[PDB]
RNA sequence: UGACGGAGCCAGCGAGUCUAACCUUGGCCGAGAGGUCUUGGUAAAAACUCCGUCGGGG
């Protein structure tokens, strides 16, 4: 088959489920494109790890999530974990990992939640 | 592709394509005299006659952005600036023109006067910022300065 | 220099004090046994113009507005936009029951007493 | 015959009698000899009245339960003018049942005089609607169709809304009375109204009413009495059953 | 009155001005402003209108009367191997 | 930080052949018990986004 990766993310609730397999450079979401998150004002959050890689990295990369559980929030942010964990695991995979190590410092110069999810643990004193 | 279009207490904005009313504005209690959109597009005057005057944004009607009170008598025309995009001239049947700048819209910037009886059609003049052609209702067509103390035309 | 033109004060409709700064449509609203929707209706039955304030719409044709309104059945309007002491004794034929039922048990026999 | 003077003393005592003082429609019930065989569901089979209609449908409230997009079934209907002064209120069964829940049911069949619903989403009304509708046939749900068109096997729905056609059918269902069968004998059909009309007018709606019933001719509507009519019996909601036609 | 320069026209800019006669005439600034055209409504107009130079569409001159009305007039405007044979 | 409707879509803990009203008007059948039908009265995901309509208490 054609090559392939899949990765996870997690907010309070909410999962995600992105492979990404190589293509024709489209973006889904539940069968939905990219251009139709219902929240709209986190539109600009699912955009974000798109946009801080630019998009020629993933004008030949091809990304079908889907999410379930939580709420709105949660799943937004759900969605742009899977994203940023998607292009990272393919770029280490079949790219080049020295693509993938700029492709790396560019969210963690950014974020440290694109990669991987803090566990919003309880704390007693 | 816009045309406001004034009425009895309501500016309604047309369409260039459809040739329709595409909305209406029905928040004034006097008569709405004069509606003049800003070189931006985006804001859009309306001069009523109980005395203060109200610039919102264009296409919403909801949103009523600013209320400048002007003096109690009847504010005829309220032209925005051609050049410059934030300072607001109106008119009124005080027989004064004002220059609001709408970062402050309680106390005017310039209170031109000079006039002899009832302003109510004036206009910029597209080279000179500084220069402001007003017109009264006996003639004297004056021409007034704003870089000056603008008291006394020109 | 002359332009020939063609609005009042608060208006009086079978009894009801209207102003006349808001359209006819909301300013209908103020009768009594008169809904929303139903003015919408009731407008457009008697020809005027719904974003149009009360001002105006000369009194030859408000009162034929009221007309309108004050017979409703034979102008082919349907009429569905349209609309103690049993408490006293009943609470009291309660009292003397728990009032004998404290007499009745030998133990609540002091409130007030 | 004595069918005056059963409906002479029954008007005579319902705006005398206390108890009585409320119940203003009538209602006759047939009870056959045999019993007709089909059980009781919950489509009314509505009968016509040839020459005296009962209501003018623009006296009753009447709300409409439609399928779950409703946007033109509301916007056709609210913006004909046939039928703009004739509905009440449209609502569309997944919002009536999300909105309209609970003790609310009580003021929705005290409010409103008569419902009525699409072919489509009657069947799912019983468990979104309550049980208070459906004790007897006052505000039972009537029926009415929607887009005067047909669907054959594996033909695409095309969706149309006349409504032209569809306030004809509630010019024909308000105009008139219905039945729904039962399974045993006694059946009950509310002909006339008290201040509506007078005896000779209820007389009439009667003998169509049997007329109608007892067709041996014109099956799946009318033909639902067989044999003979053992005996009817005029009543108001909360009288008794006065006796006429004995054999 | 209104004002109008560079827009598409046989001459450079228009001067147009309500008569209050029901007469919207035009006029241009090189020809001395003489009048070229003008129409002709009911009522007299009190307020006179065009759109402006850079329209890029329908191009309208809109005319408000005293009688209540806006009079507008308006200048409007295979398979893919057969590809590759 | 309103009202009115109309769309948009998001959850997790739940599932014992266990899940759940009362009062009344009658008709027919039955020796009764009651059964069947009739009728009327009484009680009983949100948020959020978006789209338009709206601008003192008895």
């Amino acid at each position: 088959a054609v090559p392939s990766v899949q990765t996870f993310g997690k907010k309070k609730s909410a999962t995600a489920v992105a492979h990404v397999k190589a293509g024709k450079g489209l973006i889904k979401v539940n069968g939905s494109p990219i251009t139709l998150v219902e929240p709209e004002i986190l539109r600009f959050k699912v955009y974000e790890p798109l946009l801080l890689v630019g998009l020629d990295k993933f004008s030949n990369i091809d990304i079908r999530v889907r999410v379930t559980g939580g709420g709105h929030v949660s799943q937004v942010y759900a969605i742009r974990q899977a994203i940023a964990k998607g292009l990272v695991a393919y770029h280490q995979k079949y790219v080049d990992e020295q693509s993938k190590n700029e492709l790396k410092k560019a969210f963690t110069s950014y974020d440290r939640t694109l990669l991987i999810a803090d566990s919003r643990r309880p704390e007693p004193k | 592709h816009d045309f406001a279009v004034t009425s009895s207490t309501r500016v309604q904005i047309f369409s260039s394509r459809t040739r329709q009313v595409i909305k209406t504005f029905s928040r004034f209690k006097d008569v709405v005299y004069s509606a003049s959109f800003r070189s931006d597009g985006k804001l859009l005057c309306a001069g009523d006659a109980t005395g203060l005057v109200s610039v919102y944004d264009s296409y919403n009607p909801r949103t009523i952005l600013l209320s400048i009170n002007a003096s109690t008598h009847p504010t005829h025309v309220t032209k925005f600036h051609t050049q410059d995009n934030k300072i607001l001239a109106t008119a009124s049947d005080d027989r004064v023109t004002r220059l609001w700048d709408i970062s402050n819209a309680y106390e005017p910037q310039l209170e031109l006067t000079g006039a002899t009886d009832y302003v109510r059609t004036l206009s910029f003049i597209p080279a000179a910022p500084h220069l402001v052609a007003t017109g009264s209702y006996d003639g004297l067509i004056r021409l007034y300065d704003t870089r000056s103390s603008g008291s006394t035309p020109i | 220099s002359l332009v020939v033109q063609e609005f009042q004060h608060i208006l009086r409709l079978l009894n009801t004090n209207v102003d006349g700064n808001i359209k006819i449509v909301y300013a209908l609203t103020t009768i009594k046994g008169v809904g929303r929707r139903y003015s919408n209706l009731v407008c457009k039955k008697a020809d005027v113009d719904l974003h149009k304030r009360a001002g105006e719409l000369t009194q030859e044709e408000l009162e034929r507005i009221v007309q309108i309104m004050q017979n409703p059945t034979h102008y082919k309007i349907p009429a569905w936009f349209l609309n103690h002491t049993l408490a006293n004794n009943v609470e009291s034929k309660l009292r003397d029951d728990l009032e004998r039922l404290k007499k009745i048990r030998x133990x609540x026999x002091x409130x007030x007493x | 015959g004595l069918a005056e003077k059963a409906l002479k003393a029954l008007i005579l005592q319902c705006e005398e009698n206390p108890s009585l003082k409320n119940d203003k429609d009538i209602h006759i019930i047939i009870n056959t000899g045999k019993k007709m065989g089909i059980n009781r569901d919950n489509i009314p089979r509505i009968i016509p009245l040839t020459k005296y209609k009962l209501f003018k449908p623009r006296d009753l409230n009447i709300l409409l339960i439609t399928k779950d997009p409703s946007a033109l079934y509301r916007e056709t209907l609210t913006k004909d003018e046939h039928t703009s002064e004739l509905f009440k209120e449209i609502i569309s069964v997944k919002n009536l049942r999300r909105r309209f829940k609970g003790s609310k049911l009580t003021q929705l069949y005290k409010d409103f005089d008569l419902v009525v619903a699409d072919y489509r989403v009657h069947h799912l009304l019983p468990e979104v609607l309550g049980s208070r509708f459906y004790h007897g046939s006052k505000k039972l749900p009537y029926m009415i169709r929607m887009s005067k068109e047909v669907k054959l096997k594996r033909q695409q729905m095309v969706e149309k809304c006349d409504p032209i056609y569809v306030r004809a059918q509630l010019r024909s269902i308000c105009k008139n009375t219905s039945y729904i069968p039962n399974n045993d004998n006694c059946l009950s059909v509310r002909v006339g109204y008290i201040q509506k009309h007078s005896i000779p007018e209820i007389l009439q709606n009667i003998q169509d009413t049997i007329n109608f019933l007892t067709d041996k001719s014109k099956r799946p509507q009318g033909g639902v009495i067989k044999g003979g009519i053992i005996s009817i019996f005029v009543k108001t909601s909360n009288s008794t059953s006065l006796p006429i036609y004995q054999f | 009155l209104d004002y109008v320069e560079n827009f598409d026209s046989p001459m450079q800019s228009a001067l147009i001005a309500s008569s209050l006669d029901g007469h919207v005439k035009v006029f241009d600034p090189l020809d001395n402003f003489q009048v070229k055209f003008g129409w002709k409504f009911s009522g007299p107009v009190l307020s006179c209108a065009v759109s402006p130079s850079t329209a890029q569409g329908n191009r309208h001159l809109v005319a408000g009367l005293s009688s209540g009305l806006l009079a507008i007039r308006t200048k409007k405007k295979k398979s893919n191997n057969f590809q590759r044979m």
